[PDB]
């Protein structure tokens, strides 16, 4: 129970290795949604309740769902399987071992310098000490989209309407 | 009816918030002493732990500024039991 | 964490029900028994039957509507601001743009299951 | 930096490598793009929650919606390519060499 | 006159759902700008005390800041009690 | 497409570019790039052939990958500074990520492969938009963050762009691929002086956009996309081919034409910084671009290729539409060298 | 911005989310509000070139606040040196540190 | 660099107010009414100084004022207060609205036996002023001196001497 965010992050990276080794896209999507679930859990452990539930509802139940639906239509006659290629196994194995080596090095050394400097002193350590009062600071920051973020709403809504128009232009096929 | 009821629910929330406001100086005064005591206890312990580390100097602020800096969880609970620091980190988040 | 225990229990009991469900019966299987069901005959595999642009278009339009819904979810807390006229203007703006996307898809064929 | 950040940035690097190293299917590359976006979302969320940058709490929402719009566009492109060639194989997208 | 009435007739006869939806959306657009109560909602949101009301030091010449919570100075919620 | 929908998509492309150029916030800059790409993809697929679809797909893949890398650079910068303002980057690897992302968006040499294929696969109007308007946003970002770029990385990419644009364009008979390789070389010229003087980058961009607009409008006026099709244009409208020849000479940077101004100013500004070998290399390498420009001029105006019998039909017909601002673009692309000191207005 | 339309038209299009010391909802403070404020008040109006050297202390304190790297190093040293003396049976953590 | 200076453990000792959240909430309105002076004075110190270590004795006075407030409750109707805070303690949100009968006979105690009127809605949320003796902190941020600004532009614009001077150009 002492370490929860680290198992979650290691599983996150494992799922990333799994779907980025690119088996047939249905198993890649399964790995992506496993990664998304554990990442939603990660941000739940950081106090990002609304953001993680957004991950769930819109990413895993929306965007993914649509991805798997579209894969179920444009696939191979025998939709492929993970095992069918030695390349998938090699990529997944290399990614898993580079995960294991670096997490072991960071755990037992705490001063790795792979591009960035890292210290696995813990993950609870960086949390600050204070009271947030009678509201969720995350929800207040996100609800400010309609009061502070007028410009953001304007450009995002315009881009979504343009996205509808754009999709209907491209898919017409003439 | 919903107008009547939601209007009443807003005054009740104001009353609750004012109860909290009245209680806040007590809680702030208590939290200050608690935090300072934890920091000073860590200091007294590290004066012992770090006796033999050669160039170590105990109490040395990581910051250039001498202004008060609110400690992180690591400075507060880094020398206490796993259950206590687990509570101080995730007790609210996990409470359901 | 209570919720984690609850999820563990639900998943564990569902998998246990699988294990009893999928191992307890007495089995005797031959080739023609497990043949794919096609109302008394054999099915044709053909070649990638699940097609037609309309199934993909409804998925894409649901995706974009779901994104705007993601933009609408913070609304219960948005009504708690002192600057209520700006917030109301922006929420209604987002909803008009949702209605405009629906109307544009509607008028330009869009939502139709054509011939 | 804490080791969660290490693993999140590592996930982004793995998604980038998986996208740059192609295979036959286009959908696999699009899923790698989606993984890159998801790692960006989590990194942004961790940074924003940790430093209590309250107004920046909305930034991950915007990132998610815009990247999903791009994903819809890419899915439509894949569907057009498949309707041309019956598959989403990138090796059929080579007739611009001449 | 008859043209708009006839259009509304045809819409009510063939697409009542769209008529109801457009009327509801139009009222949702229009009615808030005429309500005396919208300002009241703004005031209620303003009168909700989320934060601590950290005090001030009376340097003299502060005759409108109360001193005590129950002094006849500072804003009053008597209006909200009857609304 | 619907004329209203096409106008809206064009306006959305320009508004994404403007969002990039008017924002102080990195998230809004990323939003502008996203909006530009979203609106740009349909204009590439306007004709809708498998070539157009493949061009759009390759464009989308490169631009989306670049955008994700740019967002990662922004997030690393925020991780180390907490800053959203577009200013110097506070992290070196974030700066490297951002530089690579912006170069991939621009199509610089190590990320140049998409430019020739996409330009060939789309129509001349789409290519005109692609090679003129799409350079503004990444270059403006680069000019804003120029004080923190690694000069070695940028100069490497610019020199490679010049070399590859020179060499790749040598082998082309397709006018769109020739335009794309010329664009790669000119982007290299723009980005070489970027570490030293962003005003020179703006000047070179304006001159290049003028020349590219003139050349693409002449091609659209000619309806020619191959060198042999252009070789018939003398027997229809020789004025167009002579104007095209002077424009190609300008593109080669031959004095006293307008295309010589950016090279001359950039060489001067570079020698001001003890940079002598690189300007000499760049000027020498541009002779390749001038070589295939001169090949096009030979086939188009300076000599007369065989025509066809069916060309007599086209003689009795005028153009239904007329290219806007083409005479102005031609004069600006050839005759503006005496006005060089006006470049200080860009300061 | 390349074209500072906001400062010409007086509009606040995106400057409100640009720093964590800007005005926040319900006046919720940023975690590094004082550090950012001090660095910004040091670096104001002297240009980035001067601000990079002459405001180095404020930016260093800000970066330490954001990513507590040196704080984490010191805590890690205290932790691992504590264990370095648990094994030998040297240091007994006191009752208020064990329960 | 530098030593973080810390108070000792006995600089931090105080008579604790050891009553629970429901007991605290039940008396909260009369507590705000009766204990405003040291509470607002300590909150002034905390926001003015941005330092827990600078306001310890004010917090120590906060504690004493709370303690004496509760000892005044205890000697007149500890029993109605006990019933009221018990009823408040039952509900999982510690709601006031479920305990109005008990709040009623707690409130008509302190009037008759102690004089304590209960603050009205909004009074406890007011920003008040405190007449403190503590000097106003001069540099609460412990700020360094700010850098000297670049010299401003003075003088009138004259035309460029010999023009642009760009190569061969004379204007
Ligand atoms: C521009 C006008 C386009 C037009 O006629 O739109 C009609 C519009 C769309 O008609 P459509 O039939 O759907 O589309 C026809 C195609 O545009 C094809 O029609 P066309 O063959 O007449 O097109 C010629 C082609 C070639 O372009 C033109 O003929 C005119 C545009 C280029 C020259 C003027 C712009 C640059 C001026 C500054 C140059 C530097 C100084 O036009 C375009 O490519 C237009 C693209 C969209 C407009 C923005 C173009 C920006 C280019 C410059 C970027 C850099 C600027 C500086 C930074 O219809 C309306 O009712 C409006
Ligand atoms: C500083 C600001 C300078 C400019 C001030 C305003 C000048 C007049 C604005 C109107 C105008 O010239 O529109 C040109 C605008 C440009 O389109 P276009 O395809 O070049 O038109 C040429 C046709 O021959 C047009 O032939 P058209 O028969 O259709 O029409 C004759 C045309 C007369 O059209 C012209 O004279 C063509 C435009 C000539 C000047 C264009 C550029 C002006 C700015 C200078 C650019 C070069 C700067 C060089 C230095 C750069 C730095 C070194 O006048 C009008 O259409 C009425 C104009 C008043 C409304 O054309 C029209 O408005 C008519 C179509
Ligand atoms: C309506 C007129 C109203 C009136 O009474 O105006 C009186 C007005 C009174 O002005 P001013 O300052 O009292 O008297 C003139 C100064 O004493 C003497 O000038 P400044 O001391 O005031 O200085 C003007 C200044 C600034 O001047 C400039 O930036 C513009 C330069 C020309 C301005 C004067 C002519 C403009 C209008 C006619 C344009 C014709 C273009 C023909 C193109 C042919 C191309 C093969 O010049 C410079 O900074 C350097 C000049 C030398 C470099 C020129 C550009 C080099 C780069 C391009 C190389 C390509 C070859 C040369 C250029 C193209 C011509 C071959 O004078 C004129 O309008 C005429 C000025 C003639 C200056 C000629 C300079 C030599 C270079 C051009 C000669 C070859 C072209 C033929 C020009 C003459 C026949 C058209
Ligand atoms: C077409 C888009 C139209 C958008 C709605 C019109 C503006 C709505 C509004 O009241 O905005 C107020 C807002 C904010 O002004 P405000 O007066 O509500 O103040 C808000 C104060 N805070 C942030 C503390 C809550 O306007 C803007 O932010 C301007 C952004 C540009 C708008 C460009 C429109 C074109
Ligand atoms: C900083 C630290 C590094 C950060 C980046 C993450 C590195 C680890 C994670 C790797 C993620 C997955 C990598 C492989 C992706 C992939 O799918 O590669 C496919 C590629 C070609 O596939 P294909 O053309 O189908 O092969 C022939 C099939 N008949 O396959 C091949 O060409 C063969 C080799 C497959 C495995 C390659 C793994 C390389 C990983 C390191 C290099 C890339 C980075
Ligand atoms: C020194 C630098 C510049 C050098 C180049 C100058 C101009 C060169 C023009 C082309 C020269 C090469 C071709 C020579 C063969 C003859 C011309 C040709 O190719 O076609 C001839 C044809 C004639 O057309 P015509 O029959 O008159 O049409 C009547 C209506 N049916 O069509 C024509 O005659 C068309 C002619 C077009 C001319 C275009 C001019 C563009 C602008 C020139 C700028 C010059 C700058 C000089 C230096 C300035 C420095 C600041
Ligand atoms: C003082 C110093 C004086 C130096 C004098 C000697 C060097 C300069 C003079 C070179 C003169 C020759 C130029 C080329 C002439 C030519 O036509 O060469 C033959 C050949 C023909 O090619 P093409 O017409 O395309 O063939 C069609 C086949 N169906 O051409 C080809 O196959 C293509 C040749 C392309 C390049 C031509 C020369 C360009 C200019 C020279 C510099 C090259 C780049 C230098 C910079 C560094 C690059 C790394």
């Amino acid at each position: 129970t002492m370490y929860i965010a680290f198992i979650l992050s290691t599983i996150f990276v494992i799922g990333f290795v799994g779907f980025s080794s690119k088996p047939s896209p249905i198993y890649g999507g399964l790995g992506l949604i496993v990664s998304g679930g554990v990442g939603c859990g990660i941000v739940l452990n950081f106090g990002g309740s609304f953001l993680g539930l957004m991950v769930f509802l819109i990413y895993l139940g929306g965007m993914l769902v649509v991805f798997g639906y579209t894969t179920a239509m444009a696939t191979e006659m025998y939709p492929e399987v993970w095992v069918s290629n030695k390349t998938v196994f090699g990529a997944f194995v290399s990614g898993l071992m580079m995960e294991f080596c670096m997490v072991y090095y960071a755990l037992k050394e705490e001063e790795v310098e792979i591009i960035f400097k890292f210290n696995g002193l813990g993950d609870w350590v960086i949390y600050d000490t204070g009271d947030s009062g009678f509201f969720s600071e995350e929800a207040m920051g996100i609800a400010a989209l309609y009061s502070y973020g007028t410009w953001l709403v304007i450009v995002t809504g315009w881009s979504l309407l343009i996205g509808v128009v754009v999709i209907m232009e491209i898919t017409r096929g003439n | 009816s919903m107008m009547k009821w939601n209007r009443e629910r807003r005054r009740l929330q104001i009353e609750d918030f004012e109860a909290r406001i009245a209680l806040m100086p007590l809680f702030q005064a208590e939290k200050d002493r608690r935090v300072l005591q934890m920091l000073r206890e860590n200091l007294e312990e590290e004066a012992i732990i770090m006796k033999d580390v050669p160039d170590w100097k105990v109490g040395e602020s990581v910051f250039h500024t001498t202004r008060w800096v609110t400690p992180m969880m690591g400075e507060l609970y880094g020398l206490r039991t796993n259950e206590e620091i687990l509570s101080a980190t995730y007790g609210f988040i996990w409470y359901t | 964490m209570n919720i984690m225990l609850t999820l563990l229990t639900n998943v564990t009991l569902a998998s246990l029900l699988v294990l009893i469900a999928f191992w307890l019966p007495q089995l005797n299987a031959y080739s023609e028994k497990t043949s794919p069901y096609e109302c008394g005959f054999d099915p044709m595999g053909s070649a990638r039957l699940p097609f037609s642009m309309k199934f993909f278009l409804v998925a894409i339009t649901f995706l974009l509507f779901d994104l705007e819904i993601a933009l609408l979810l913070p609304l219960p807390w948005a009504s708690q601001t002192n600057n209520l006229k700006t917030m109301l203007t922006m929420a209604l703006f987002l909803l008009i743009l949702l209605a405009a996307s629906l109307a544009y898809e509607w008028t330009q064929k869009g939502l139709e299951w054509a011939e | 930096m804490p080791l969660v950040y290490m693993n999140i940035i590592m996930a982004f690097a793995i998604a980038l490598a998986g996208l740059l190293m192609y295979r036959s299917h286009l959908m696999s590359s699009l899923l790698c793009l989606e993984g890159m976006m998801l790692s960006l979302f989590i990194m942004s969320t961790l940074i924003i929650l940790n430093t209590h940058f309250t107004l920046a709490n909305m930034m991950p929402i915007i990132l998610l919606v815009f990247a999903a719009c791009e994903a819809a566009l890419g899915l439509s492109l894949l569907v057009m390519v498949s309707n041309t060639y019956g598959t989403d194989y990138v090796q059929n997208l080579n007739l611009l060499q001449c | 006159a008859g043209r708009i009435a006839s259009f509304l007739k045809n819409a009510w006869a063939k697409e009542p759902v769209l008529v109801a939806s457009f009327a509801i959306g139009g009222l949702a657009i229009i009615l808030p700008s005429l309500s005396p109560y919208t300002n009241y909602a703004i005031r209620i949101n303003r009168a909700t005390p989320y934060n601590y009301p950290v005090p001030l030091r009376d340097d003299g010449n502060m005759p409108d800041v109360p001193s005590h919570p129950q002094d006849p100075q500072g804003p009053s919620l008597e209006w909200l009690k009857n609304l | 497409m619907n004329p209203i929908i096409y106008t809206t998509l064009i306006m959305t492309v320009m508004s994404g570019t403007m969002l990039v150029m008017i924002s102080s916030h990195w998230l809004l800059i990323w939003i502008g790039f996203e909006m530009n790409l979203l609106a740009m993809i349909p204009v590439l697929m306007k004709n809708f052939n498998p070539r157009a679809t493949e061009a759009a797909t390759k464009y989308f893949l490169t631009q989306a990958t670049a955008s994700m890398m740019l967002m990662m650079a922004i997030i690393i910068n925020l991780l180390y500074s907490g800053q959203w303002t577009i200013t110097k980057m506070f992290n070196p690897v974030a700066m490297t990520m951002m530089t690579m992302a912006l170069a991939m968006k621009l199509g610089l040499s190590p990320f140049h492969f998409w430019v020739p294929e996409v330009t060939q696969g789309i129509s001349l109007q789409a290519g005109l938009l692609l090679l003129t308007w799409q350079k503004l946003a990444p270059l403006s970002v680069l000019c804003q963050i120029s004080q923190s770029i690694n000069p070695n990385l940028m100069l490497t990419m610019a020199m490679l762009s010049i070399l590859i644009g020179g060499w790749g364009g040598l082998n082309q008979t397709q006018l769109r691929k020739i335009m794309a390789y010329s664009s790669i070389a000119h982007m290299g010229w723009m980005t070489a002086v970027l570490p030293y003087n962003t005003t020179m980058t703006i000047l070179n961009l304006l001159i290049y956009i003028t020349m590219t607009l003139a050349m693409f409008m002449l091609l659209i006026h000619s309806s020619a996309t191959t060198t042999l099709s252009l070789s018939h244009t003398w027997n229809k409208m020789p004025v167009i081919t002579s104007l095209m020849m002077v424009t190609l000479l300008s593109m080669g940077g031959l004095p006293p034409l307008s295309g010589f101004m950016p090279k001359w100013m950039i060489i001067q500004e570079m020698t001001k910084n003890e940079s002598i070998i690189m300007p000499t290399l760049m000027a020498m390498t541009a002779l390749l671009n001038l070589y295939f420009y001169m090949r096009l001029a030979y086939s188009s105006s300076l000599t007369m290729f065989p025509s066809t019998n069916n060309m007599k039909m086209k003689w009795q017909f005028e153009h239904t539409k007329q290219m806007k601002l083409l005479p102005t673009m031609i004069v600006l692309s050839t005759l503006v060298l005496p006005m060089t000191p006006a470049l200080s207005s860009l300061n | 911005p390349f074209f500072d339309v906001q400062k010409r038209l007086g509009l606040d299009l995106d400057r409100w989310m640009t720093i964590q010391s800007a005005e926040q909802p319900h006046k919720i403070p940023g975690r590094c509000h004082a550090f950012e404020k001090e660095w910004i008040e040091c670096a104001h109006g002297i240009g980035g070139i001067r601000a990079e050297k002459e405001c180095k202390i404020e930016f260093d304190d800000f970066v330490e606040c954001l990513l507590r790297q040196k704080t984490m190093k010191r805590l890690s040293a205290i932790k691992r040196q504590r264990d370095k003396l648990i094994k030998e049976g040297k240091y007994t953590p006191p009752p208020h540190h064990l329960g | 660099p530098g030593i973080v200076e810390l108070p000792t453990l006995e600089d931090l000792k105080v008579q604790e107010v050891k009553v629970s959240s429901s007991v605290l909430k039940a008396a909260a309105h009369h507590y705000g009414a009766q204990c405003d002076k040291p509470n607002k004075e300590f909150m002034l110190c905390r926001w003015e100084e941005k330092d827990p270590r600078r306001c310890l004795e004010e917090g120590k006075l906060v504690n004493q004022c709370a303690l004496d407030f509760f000892r005044q409750i205890k000697r007149h109707c500890a029993e109605p207060f006990t019933e009221y805070w018990t009823c408040i303690d039952y509900s999982g949100l510690q709601l006031f609205r479920h305990c109005r009968k008990q709040q009623a006979k707690f409130d008509e105690c302190v009037l008759d036996k102690l004089g304590w009127v209960r603050p009205d809605l909004g009074e406890l949320s007011k920003v008040t002023k405190v007449k403190t003796d503590r000097p106003l902190p001069e540099n609460p941020y412990h700020s360094r001196a700010r850098p000297e600004p670049n010299p401003e532009a003075e003088g009138d614009l004259k035309p460029a001497k010999h023009g642009s001077r760009l190569f061969f150009w004379t204007m």
